[PDB]
């Protein structure tokens, strides 16, 4: 039996032939077994798909390894350089029965473990740890470039990681490691990055360490194994989402899915969802190249949950950032010039709008920057490029995000006998950067103030820690990411002269009332609207409904601009 | 050993009859020896280069392609040496004065795919690349030995033609005929070349999101010096080499590069020549400018005259006036002025984009900062300078600082910048036109 | 004279058995290279600049792993000419690009040009034009696969009993290169062996088709052809010919029969909808 653990160290029971060929077996064994809970093999599909896309890299779970084969996961944290390599050997030889031509792609696997239970936090790892695996968390400071070593060669790269800001303890400083990067882990990661770092921590003698402190005192490093952040879709994901779309309700099981606590405020669900998924970028005959994302803002009075749904929407989403008024600079939203620590010559740096690239970027009290602060973001906005001229410097950089917005009426309560830009005290170039106004206002009818009041206080009894059906949010992130991946809505025609005729009227009753001036961005932006409502349904062409929803939304969000005596006159003149 | 000599011979001669029997054409017409002809009409002129292709080679004989692809500096020098055996029966005799054979440079090109810096395996070291990029860093030029001679300190013995490798790597002296370090280089007995470095940037749509741009290094050597600056995108072809206790650093030697954009062909002058006769050439012209944007005819018709520009002239007393021109753009938003910066930068020969919120006075014009080697103080070129001779851009032009914008008075009437800082003081040159835009 | 990769996509035949229009079958064709062992570096990479050692035993990997997927004819019986060092062509090479030179779809004046050029790259003293014409033959595959996905997609296939009917409207991609009969007629012969191989529906699986398409909206014309039924040991003999002079005489049609082809015809516009009526009724 292996468990026989009896006058060797385990390092040295696994170098024995005996134990070395159980292990052998048991693991092999367990890659051609192991079942899912619906009886399905789970390492067919992933080594399948692993061979398909020549990635030459296998992914393991802890957890059922322990449950099918303890004895395995019991040996592993003690002796990681050991079991590591006997996988990788039982695990190239599956690869080949499976598909005997693979030896012409590569020569070798590599085996990565995942969900590792053992978590230590980054300052509290002591000399009982040396030589064993562990996990620890931070935020990557410095990174060098990609280098060939020694063995052959292979890629290496060095890395500097520290605390995550904000888990220190107030006025204190951070502790900080050292790992290094190996064969495919290479370019895994970049400054400013928060991970999730599994490796065996190791030691090595410093001459220097020696000399400064006086005492023989040794120096330490982490091996990455496994590194992932704080698609990969199965057959069931994509056969659920697919099964979904079949449903003619599915634009209300969406929409009603968005910041579920939030009672009331339908109007602000529909504009989320669309800026959520996104219109698609475009550049005909290649000298013209046109943006794709959806830019909201949201405006009026205190205590109506505007700060809520951004904190929502930093949360659903992935690559968020978010920030708030007089807590900017124009030189931290878009990028800044430093002296550098070690190099010592000048270089240039991300800023927010540079570091969310193709994410959403929230912005709070949007009313109260210093105005010479908000001017920055002109150019993100619409060219989508940050362009820097400085210090010797003279370069460009990508800004492919959505800019999501929140503000204050003047004077801190909205007046409907006033226009939107008499309200919101914003000049036309800014205004005219966002495709989607809202106006929320309080309101005093008993009926919704004993509903929302009952809801409320549901709400309290439900969370103490002790319309249709939304879904459940895991589900609807896996929606998400697979619509903007695998689906590409294209425009192949329609109707020009109806969307000609309502857009010269539209501009023509504009200019009498000067709520907001209309330009030819307003027609720009139905189409981005239309693709992204085609984008919800899976569809992979644009339709006749999905124009007339784009419509809908954009004469809606108009008519709220005018004056309360106005907004008759102009419903029924836009009548649709 | 006697059978690698007799391997080398064999490979040299087959290179040697690739270069004199290859023909192109047809029975129909008639044929031609394409490489035998450049080697006679470069070797007439002082030339001494030549720029084979892969895919005739390859057509011509499949082994020597092969081998050209896996071992390119084994096989390489043959190459080189058997093109110099051919331009002298090619040429000989000479006249009186020209009775010595120059060494031939041999350039490679071909039309296949290809591939960005992350797809570097390290499997390909010393194999054949082909690799785009731009360049964002260049050095000065410098003298590399070829062969040399060496003398002994002590007792004046002698070593000579001693061999140099090509590319970033050096050599060491012998120590017998004594001290420990016995010899000496002859500095007039070095037959030097020049010699150059460079650094490259990968493709800003090949990287990925979430990860950095990776960058490499390059060895440049006699007649492919001073044939790029950066900022240029460009198409290199080379081989790729090495230069905690195991790291290399590791670059790519080139043999041949390619700007992706010259003398303009007779065919070429003949097309521009009917260009300028035919007669409503200003309407055509104007309709090329911008040609997505809708409206703006007399707009349009002004960044043609931007682009073309007046003359310069230098007076009789000595005095210049500036030839060149500058426009501005004031007004509403939404009206596509920013679209229009945008293409006018793209269709002049020279030309840069910056905006306005985003650059400094030091930036625009020059900068003088420490050399990050050595101790002394250096020069920079802004915007301004880099764009010399083109078409600067300025983009939200009314969001300048006041004491930013006084920066440029100089620059876009007297065409030159005066600097004195640091102790040093100097004039330069920039000769650009100024496009600008800006709101109410 | 392309990469192989780009050769599997707009090969007619393949395309169809992939449902290559379709994000999962770009995932099938994966699996099939990957039964096959090709790096897909070596697949994207142009055939001339391919490695010489899969090169040499190419067509008996791709046979033996088609004869597996089900795919049983990969191999046809042909022709090839070689001269000089480096000039080689298949004898469908030479049609292909010919072809595309005579149909070129640009009002490079008169259509007589067009042929005098397909005709003189007939020579081996005008070569230049031969490697012209393959350039033209490029695009008009890209196209043609194209539009084939937008008329699945949107669904304009649509059964009036007895045939299939099919038009294209204008404005949408490509609609300029499918004017002529000859790449018309070409484009709806595949179209229909799309959606054959495509539905389940056995009904749907035996029909002959009829395909309409813009021909001047100026003169207020349409062009409008007929497919026999797609069966692989049919015949080739077609019936479309006096079905439509029937159908035209019998409802007083405005046509005009022009092409030599008598399976080819003009109509009036408005006159298409009782032309159609009278077809269906007379098919019965
Ligand atoms: N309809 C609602 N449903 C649930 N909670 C609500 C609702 N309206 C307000 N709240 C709560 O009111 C508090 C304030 O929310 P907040 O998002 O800051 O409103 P606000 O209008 O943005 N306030 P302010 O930032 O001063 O303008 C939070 O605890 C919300 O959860
Ligand atoms: N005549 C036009 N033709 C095509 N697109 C146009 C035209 N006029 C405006 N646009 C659109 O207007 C949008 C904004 O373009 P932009 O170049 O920034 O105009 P602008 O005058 O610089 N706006 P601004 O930066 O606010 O002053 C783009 O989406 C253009 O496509
Ligand atoms: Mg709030
Ligand atoms: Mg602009
Ligand atoms: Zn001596």
């Amino acid at each position: 039996n292996l468990e026989d653990l009896k006058g060797h160290s385990v390092r040295e029971w696994v170098s024995m032939a005996g134990p070395r060929l159980e292990i052998h077996h048991r693991f092999k064994n367990f890659l051609r077994t192991h079942v899912d809970s619906h009886g399905h093999n789970v390492f067919k599909e992933r080594i399948s798909d692993m061979c398909k896309e020549n990635r030459e890299s296998l992914v393991v779970n802890y957890e059922d390894l322990a449950a099918r084969e303890h004895v395995l996961a019991y040996f592993l944290p003690e002796a990681p350089a050991e079991l590591l390599q006997i996988f990788d050997e039982a695990a190239l030889e599956v690869v080949l029965a499976m598909y005997p031509k693979y030896d012409r792609i590569t020569n070798h696997i590599h085996v990565r473990i995942s969900h590792l239970p053992l978590v230590e936090e980054l300052r509290s790892l002591r000399q009982l740890h040396l030589n064993q695996l562990i996990r620890t968390s931070g935020v990557v400071t410095s990174c060098t470039g990609v280098l060939p070593q020694l063995s052959i060669y292979q890629n290496y790269q060095r890395i500097r990681i520290q605390e995550s800001p904000g888990k220190v303890a107030a006025g204190r400083l951070p502790r900080s490691k050292d790992a290094i990067l190996l064969a495919d882990l290479v370019d895994s990661c970049k400054p400013g990055d928060e991970i999730e770092l599994t490796g065996i921590y190791h030691n090595n003698y410093d001459g220097s360490l020696n000399t400064a402190n006086g005492f023989p005192v040794f120096a330490t490093v982490i091996l990455a194994n496994h590194v992932a952040k704080k698609g990969e879709l199965t057959d069931e994901d994509v056969k659920m989402i697919t099964s979904l779309s079949k449903d003619q309700q599915i634009g209300e099981k969406i929409f009603a899915s968005i910041a579920p606590s939030i009672y009331g405020h339908e109007d602000i669900k529909r504009g989320l969802a669309l800026a959520l998924f996104g219109g698609e970028p475009k550049n005909p005959g290649g000298k013209h190249k046109v943006r794709g994302d959806i830019n909201v803002l949201l405006c009026g009075d205190p205590g109506t949950a505007k700060s809520q749904f951004l904190k929502y929407i930093e949360k659903v989403s992935s690559r968020a950032i978010f920030t708030t008024g007089q807590g900017a600079s124009a030189v931290g939203l878009t990028a800044y010039v430093q002296r550098h620590p070690v190099s010592r010559e000048w270089t240039l740096e991300a800023g927010a709008l540079v570091l969310a690239d193709r994410g959403v970027c929230l912005i709070d009290e949007f009313d109260k920057m210093n105005d010479q602060d908000r001017t920055s973001i002109h150019e993100a906005m619409e060219q989508q490029s940050i362009s820097i001229s400085k210090a010797g410097i003279v370069t460009s950089l990508q800004a492919r995000c959505t800019v999501i917005a929140a503000a204050n009426p003047i004077g801190g309560r909205y007046d409907p006998s006033l226009t939107f830009s008499e309200n919101v005290d914003l000049t036309e170039p800014i205004i005219s950067r966002f495709d989607i106004l809202c106006v929320v206002r309080d309101t005093v009818d008993p009926v919704q103030d004993e509903m929302l009041a009952r809801f409320v206080v549901g709400s309290h009894v439900r969370h103490h820690p002790s319309g249709v059906e939304p879904l459940p949010q895991e589900v609807l992130k896996k929606y998400i990411i697979y619509a903007k991946e695998r689906v590409h809505p294209k425009l192949n025609q329609m109707d020009q002269d109806k969307v000609a005729k309502m857009y010269s009227d539209l501009r023509k009753e504009s200019m009498a009332t000067g709520s907001i001036p209309i330009t030819v961005r307003h027609i720009e932006s139905m189409i981005r609207m239309a693709e992204a409502h085609a984008r919800i349904h899976l569809r992979d062409y644009v339709i006749e409904d999905d124009v007339n929803m784009a419509i809908r939304v954009m004469l809606e969000s108009f008519i709220d601009t005018q004056k309360f005596s106005v907004m008759r006159s102009m419903r029924k003149t836009f009548a649709r | 050993a006697d059978e690698g000599q007799a391997r080398k011979s064999q490979l040299q001669r087959r290179f040697k009859e690739f270069l004199r029997q290859y023909r192109v054409g047809t029975d129909r017409t008639g044929f031609t020896f394409k490489y035998r002809d450049e080697l006679k009409r470069h070797y007439n002129l002082g030339e001494y280069w030549i720029e084979v292709e892969m895919e005739d080679l390859a057509s011509f004989d499949e082994d020597l392609a092969d081998y050209l692809y896996k071992q390119p500096a084994e096989h390489l020098q043959l190459l080189e040496e058997a093109a110099k055996e051919v331009a002298d029966e090619v040429t000989r005799p000479r006249p009186s004065g020209e009775e010595v054979l120059q060494d031939i440079q041999v350039m490679l090109k071909s039309d296949a795919s290809p591939s960005s810096i992350r797809s570097l395996k390290s499997d390909m070291m010393s194999h054949l690349v082909k690799i785009p990029g731009i360049i964002i860093a260049a050095s000065a030029v410098r003298a590399k030995a070829t062969r040399i001679s060496i003398q002994c300190r002590s007792c004046r013995n002698t070593l000579t033609n001693i061999a140099m490798r090509p590319g970033l790597e050096g050599y060491a002296l012998p120590r017998k005929c004594c001290p420990l370090d016995p010899y000496f280089i002859m500095p007039d007995k070095c037959k030097c070349v020049d010699f150059q470095t460079l650094k490259l940037q990968e493709l800003p749509d090949a990287v990925p999101h979430g990860e950095m741009p990776r960058h490499m290094q390059l060895y440049c050597d006699r007649y492919l010096c001073d044939k790029v600056v950066p900022g240029n995108r460009v198409t290199i072809m080379g081989i790729y080499s090495i230069k905690g206790v195991g790291i290399r650093s590791s670059y790519i030697r080139v043999l041949g590069i390619q700007v992706d954009t010259g003398a303009v062909s007779p065919q070429e002058e003949e097309e521009f020549r009917r260009l300028a006769a035919l007669p409503n050439v200003y309407e055509v012209i104007s309709k090329s400018i911008a040609p997505s944007i809708f409206g703006g005819t007399d707009m349009k018709k002004a960044i043609a005259c931007l682009l073309f520009g007046g003359s310069r002239k230098r007076l009789p007393d000595g005095l210049t006036r500036r030839g060149d021109i500058n426009l501005l753009m004031l007004g509403d938003p939404g009206t596509a002025k920013s679209q229009l910066l945008k293409f006018v930068e793209k269709c002049s020969p020279i030309g840069v984009y910056t905006s306005g919120k985003g650059s400094s006075a030091a930036g625009l014009t020059a900068s003088v900062m420490r050399d990050p080697s050595s101790r002394n103080f250096i020069m920079e070129g802004g915007a301004m300078v880099l764009a010399d001779g083109g078409v600067v851009c300025i983009d939200e032009f009314d969001k300048m600082r006041e004491d930013d914008r006084v920066a440029i008075h100089e620059a876009m009437e007297q065409q030159t910048i005066s600097i004195a800082k640091a102790g040093i003081t100097t004039t330069l040159n920039s000769r650009c036109s100024v496009l600008a835009a800006a709101n109410s | 004279h392309w990469s192989l990769h780009d050769s599997l996509c707009n090969t007619s035949y393949t395309a169809a058995r992939f449902k290559l229009w379709s994000v999962h079958g770009q995932k099938r064709l994966q699996e099939f290279l990957a039964d096959m062992g090709l790096p897909l570096k070596q697949v994207k990479q142009k055939f001339q600049a391919m490695d010489i050692s899969l090169k040499e035993n190419l067509r008996e990997m791709i046979e033996e792993s088609a004869n597996k997927f089900g795919m049983k004819d990969m191999r046809v019986q042909t022709f090839s000419i070689h001269f000089g060092f480096k000039h080689k062509f298949l004898a469908s090479d030479v049609v292909f690009a010919t072809m595309s030179l005579m149909e070129s779809p640009e009002k490079d004046g008169s259509g007589t040009d067009h042929f005098i050029q397909a005709l003189d790259s007939l020579s081996r003293s005008n070569l230049d034009k031969l490697y012209h014409g393959l350039e033209l033959a490029k695009k008009q595959l890209r196209a043609t696969q194209q539009t084939i996905a937008s008329c699945l997609c949107t669904n304009l296939v649509i059964s009036q009993g007895p045939f299939l009917y099919c038009s294209l409207m204008e404005g949408t991609p490509d609609v300029m290169l499918f004017s002529r009969p000859a790449s018309l007629s070409l484009l709806s012969k595949h179209l229909l062996k799309s959606f054959v191989c495509s539905t389940k529906n056995r009904r749907c699986k035996l029909l002959p088709l009829v395909m309409a398409a813009p021909l001047s909206m100026e003169h207020g014309t349409v062009t409008v052809v007929g497919i026999p039924p797609e069966t692989d040991s049919s015949d080739r003999k077609n019936f479309f010919g006096r079905a439509f002079e029937k159908a035209a005489e019998s409802t007083s049609s405005r046509m005009l029969h022009n092409h030599f082809d008598l399976s080819v015809i003009e109509l009036k516009a408005e006159d298409r909808s009782k032309f159609l009526d009278a077809l269906i009724s007379l098919l019965s």
